[PDB]
């Protein structure tokens, strides 16, 4: 909690142009016409088993 | 326009949609030159870019009625005699070298459909 104090100050002080250069997050195209600017997490679950529906992309390497 | 109303066909569960297609599919071979009928029918059924033939599509997008559209598929290819490329075709970039079709449903967890 001391941290992300310090951390917020420090991103309130740079100008503008330094600021879009420093952003997070991609553009995806989550639904017909949105866009919603998302963050990538991933992780791996052994515990609970299922069958796979409602994904995004079929092929499931990184794009490029 | 024939190659991509397939491969939405299969994808959502047209089941009737789908056998009015592969019946235009044999009238197209007929009414036609007709050099090849393996190497042209195992063209038509297959996007060129990546090598994901219609069964690979099926097995992805896991509808209530896709226990049928195996079914129509397999006997399908069969009487047209591309059985062997057709249940063996593979995955041809570099990011997916060898995948095949049996190896998508044991992974998507259908018993029945091995």
């Amino acid at each position: 909690l001391q941290r992300a104090r310090t951390i917020l100050e420090f991103e309130k002080m740079l100008p503008e142009w330094l600021r879009s250069r420093f952003r997070m997050g991609e553009l995806c195209k989550v639904a017909d016409e949105d866009f919603r600017l998302c963050l990538r997490i991933n992780e791996v679950k052994w515990t609970e088993w299922k069958t796979h529906v409602s994904f995004l992309n079929e092929d499931p390497g990184p794009i490029r | 326009r024939l190659k991509k109303r397939i491969f939405a066909a299969v994808s959502e569960g047209c089941v009737e949609e789908l056998r009015e297609l592969l019946q235009d599919l044999q009238d197209l071979c007929r009414r036609r030159r007709g050099l090849d009928v393996p190497d042209f029918l195992m063209h038509k059924l297959t996007a060129s870019d990546t090598g994901k033939t219609c069964l690979m599509k099926a097995l992805l997008n896991i509808n209530p009625n896709t226990k049928e559209i195996v079914r129509i598929l397999l006997a399908f290819a069969e009487e047209n005699d591309i059985l062997d490329r057709f249940i063996n075709a593979e995955y041809t970039e570099e990011a997916y070298e060898g995948q095949t079709a049996l190896n998508i449903a044991i992974e998507r967890r259908q018993g029945d459909i091995t």
